[PDB]
């Protein structure tokens, strides 16, 4: 009694919440219990799916009487793992306590024991099952079932697998609606029907953390607590959809704008936002917006991925910038996998294999699990030309069916992820000089390179070939100013003030920036040129105090001249 | 491409009641 | 000792122990071993659910009824519980004192015999972990001396690896092989256990019902062995019969209920096992005509083969049907496979043979052998068929497959089984194997070189013989050729495509009307002779779906729900009107 509480008796007095739905799942649980042998139900599931609640809901049904006569008198007791284990801290002392508890249940016929999180415990579990005097309910995670139940033949034979699947979107809101009267009575304030339905959709799309149904129940209670606690509750007797989103911000860790509904609103601002931080190449961003626009409208196959993008040109063509901004604008975690490392059998196995350890089974496919970890996260691929043709074939499979299957058996859905690729074929051909007495430009069309490097089917499945325009000199000058501004703000904290001449910015721009390497060398060029000379003075010299710095160039020698003042 | 597979009781003292 | 040890003979008198049926040969071997002066410890080794435990328990029941030899009579069988004995010791000498106490009781009574289920556990770690004073060492002198007799139960896999490693313990015991003699004994065995099961569920099992249960589980339920699975399905049927009588309904268990029970264990659609869906099979061909058309032989050949399988005339060990489709790409060879699974409501298994273009790739489908990186990962083909025993297996571009892949298919078609690295037997006779090839079209489509043309009637068949080895062709039930799509069929394909687009828009709330002339224009550009109807999906996707989607989000479609499609004669480009 003390070690294990009585759920059936508890439900008779109250506390247990009535279970709505799950009629088919509960029906099967009743069926196995009525069996002469192998009558130990196993509510396999995931955290938050309601498997524990199903046990509590089953106990309520028995007292209510919605069960066969044989099961009407049965009593479900939930074994407390913490109570028995706590206070002993010894091997075999815990078992002695379990023997006494088991004896009490064995003495009383038609007694049901519920071992929540049974995998944690799993010596005495096998004997009670083999005897068959008392049937036992066990809740274990799907991952733990394979690790423990499947490996042990005896445990698997006695326990019957009952598949507990998460309810659909419509089902999840219905569960909240069924349980909404209880909540409203508890705090005396109600939620609008639009708000509860919206909570399910907004929670899963942004938080993506515990469970589809669990997040809905947790998000509704969190919203009511904030609104009721606030003094405005007297004036505000209903919960607005935005109010939940504002409360959801606390458990989101992102601004309210991201949580705010932007299915159609993001389209207009996202186009402007890309241009706000990126100068020029409006056509390139328009191609990206057009492909994702199709998914929001919804006039497409559900399995087909959200969007397909492509990038060409030299390294550092804003692939990281546009992707980071695109991910930020869409409020999706940025996931980037580099094909540059996938050039060997061991490395190429990484997409669907577990390079960290063969013993390790949880990670499985690193690229595949990344999608599973974040359903909406964007996938950024770079230097795909390097990768072997065989690896590229698997990409074609997911693009067609919009789904993948891991070696471990996990299934990943690409219906919610946009796939973008980056290619740098142009730099290799253009830099080469023609083999002739008089040289000729070796620049070639980017589309030509995509066709030769990749198979025709890839282009056919791909919605369109997107070529990003090359960087402009005006942008490079602005980029130089940004780095100086970044360096400038860093110096202001220490108390040093740096002033750079306009001619100095142009001077660094010509030598630093390269056509083949884009803006990558300019970044490095600004660090060594400016940080190194001041660094010596900052430690010891004129810049130790005051921090007065001037930057200028000498036209006669074409070398930068640095002036240091003690100040 | 071969792979290698790598692979409670204590005495107690009693004190009689004083 | 009473807590740890339960008296089977005393329990048998009260009940609990089920009556043993048809194990005279197995039991006789056990008595001979028990009567031996030394090493009188019979060991029962067999597969899971073979009545291994029942044989030992049954001996007690037989002794209670006095149906055993006189020497065996006046004997007691004790079932030792290893788990209870190990639990609660929490000291170095607690296990030894209780174990020695138990042995003393058996030693005192010469007639008494002990039964240790899963005896392999004691040899691994019987008493202590990290110490060599195990339970087996304690009983090794006693078993050799013959003072006490111990019965054991172990699985073949457990007996081979965990047990028999220590020769000292193994020699003392006497291996007794236990195997299910036949399927007829199982139904006979269930009859003996029928009163106990019937009483628990308050149901009655018909003679036809009991026989049907064992047969259905054998073919469909491969998770467990024949005796246990047969008992399981009849046991579950009682539970189904318990739920239905809300108020004075029939309690009899019908074959239909048992058919549903086996379906739940295998999670199959339940249509194949039941014969009530003969109407759907009767009209399977007619339904397919609404689906991909233009090949009277493909639909007729495939539908006829499925019908004989349900009728009981299908191959006993080979797959339901083996067919090779040789025709131009894009003529519906692939669609017949995916249009038959949806109609039949069964899973679709598709493998890309093009990926398996090298010798090393074949190991992926069957798995890598022991001692290699891929042993941990099961074969792709074996995992898929085991996971989905009843499904449609689709192999595309079989001709491009490495010769090694073809060899694997030979055993699949001839024997209906494939063994993976783990050694499990994958039985997927229910699946219908269909392969699609594009080799034949090249010879027939191309005209013979020279001034005077030559007949191409046999060129298509010659190509099949060259590309496919004769042994492979023998296993194939039939080879069907797909004729080129006629102009009417190509136009019909567009009509289905617009209907699909119209149906998709109807759910969204938008109504689409396409001009008849516009359909003809789409057909010519979308359909290509060499590529068949493959580009039609892309043309419809890019041309029509992309513009409509823009207005759906914002525009005329969101406010008005109307759209139209037209063609511009001057520009020869489709024009869409949004309202
Ligand atoms: N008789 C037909 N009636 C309707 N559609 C047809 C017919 N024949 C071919 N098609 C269509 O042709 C397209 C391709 O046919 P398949 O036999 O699947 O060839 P495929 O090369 O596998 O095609 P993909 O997957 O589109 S590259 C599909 O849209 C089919 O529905
Ligand atoms: N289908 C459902 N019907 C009702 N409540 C549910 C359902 N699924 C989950 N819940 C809720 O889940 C909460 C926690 O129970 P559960 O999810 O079983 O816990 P755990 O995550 O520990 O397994 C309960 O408050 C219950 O109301
Ligand atoms: N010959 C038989 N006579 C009677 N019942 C049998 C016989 N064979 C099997 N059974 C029934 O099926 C069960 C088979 O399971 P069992 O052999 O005990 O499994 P395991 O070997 O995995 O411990 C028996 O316990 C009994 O209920």
């Amino acid at each position: 009694e003390n070690f294990t509480t009585n759920l059936n008796q508890l439900a008779r007095v109250g506390g247990i919440d009535p279970l709505i739905g799950r009629e088919k799942e509960l029906e099967r649980a009743i069926q196995v219990l009525c069996r002469r042998r192998k009558n130990n139900p196993l509510l396999v599931g995931e955290s938050g799916v309601g498997k524990t609640a199903i046990a509590e809901g089953l106990a309520w049904r028995i007292v209510q009487g919605d069960v066969p006569e044989v099961m009407a008198d049965c009593t479900i007791y939930s074994l407390d793992i913490g109570s028995l284990l706590a206070g002993t801290k010894y091997r075999g002392d815990f078992e002695k306590r379990f023997k006494a508890l088991l004896k009490q249940l064995e003495q009383d016929t038609n007694s049901i024991l519920f071992i929540d999180e049974i995998h944690t415990i799993i010596n005495l579990i096998k004997p009670l099952l083999s005897s068959g005097k008392i049937r036992v309910i066990g809740s274990t995670t799907y991952q733990e079932f394979s690790n423990i139940f499947e490996k042990d033949r005896a445990l698997a034979r006695r326990f019957q697998k009952i598949d507990i699947t998460e309810p659909s979107i419509e089902e999840t809101v219905q569960i909240i609606n069924g349980l909404k009267p209880k909540y409203e009575a508890h705090h005396d304030v109600r939620y609008t029907a639009k708000a509860v339905r919206a909570a399910v959709e907004l929670a899963v799309k942004y938080i993506n953390d515990r469970h589809l149904p669990d997040k809905a129940i947790d998000v509704i209670d969190e919203a009511g607590a904030r609104a009721r606690l606030m003094p405005v509750s007297k004036r505000k007797k209903t919960v607005n959809v935005a109010d939940i989103e504002s409360v959801v911000a606390r458990i989101a860790r992102i601004p309210e704008k991201s949580v705010s509904q932007s299915d159609r609103d993001t389209l207009k601002n996202l186009g402007d936002r890309l241009k706000m931080l990126v100068f020029g190449q409006d056509k390139a961003i328009e191609a990206l917006t057009e492909a994702i626009k199709m998914a929001r409208a919804g006039l497409g196959h559900e399995h087909k991925p959200v969007g397909s993008f492509l990038f060409a040109g030299p390294t550092g063509v804003g692939k990281t910038e546009v992707t980071v901004q695109l991910s930020k604008a869409l409020g999706i975690e940025l996931l980037r996998f580099d094909m540059s490392e996938y050039m060997e059998r061991h490395t190429v196995s990484r997409l669907i294999g577990a390079p960290p350890g063969y013993v390790g089974f949880d990670q499985g496919g690193l690229l595949t699990d990344a999608v599973i970890k974040h359903p909406h996260a964007v996938l950024l691929l770079d230097e795909i030309e390097k990768a072997h043709p065989d690896v590229f074939n698997i990409l074609l499979q997911v693009m067609d069916n919009g789904t993948l299957t891991d070696n471990n058996g996990r299934k990943a859905d690409f219906r919610n992820v946009v796939l973008v690729m980056t290619t740098n074929a142009g730099v290799r051909e253009t830099e080469r000089k023609s083999i002739g007495l008089i040289h000729q430009d070796n620049s070639t069309d980017a589309m030509e390179e995509i066709k030769k490097i990749f198979t025709p089917e890839f282009r056919n499945r791909l919605d369109n070939i997107i070529w990003f325009d090359h960087l402009s000199t005006d942008v490079i000058h602005q980029v130089v100013d940004k780095f100086i501004v970044e360096l400038q703000v860093q110096l202001d904290q220490k108390g040093v003030s740096l002033e750079v001449s306009q001619e100095a910015r142009n001077w660094l721009a010509e030598k630093g920036y390269d056509r083949a390497m884009g803006a990558r060398p300019m970044a490095r060029v600004i660090q060594d040129n400016l940080k190194k000379p001041l660094a010596n003075e900052l430690l010891f010299g004129s810049l130790v105090d005051g921090g007065q710095v001037t930057v200028a160039l000498d036209k006669e020698k074409n070398e930068l001249t640095y002036g240091f003042q003690s100040a | 491409k071969t792979n290698d597979w790598l692979d409670e009781k204590v005495r107690d003292a009693l004190k009689p009641p004083s």
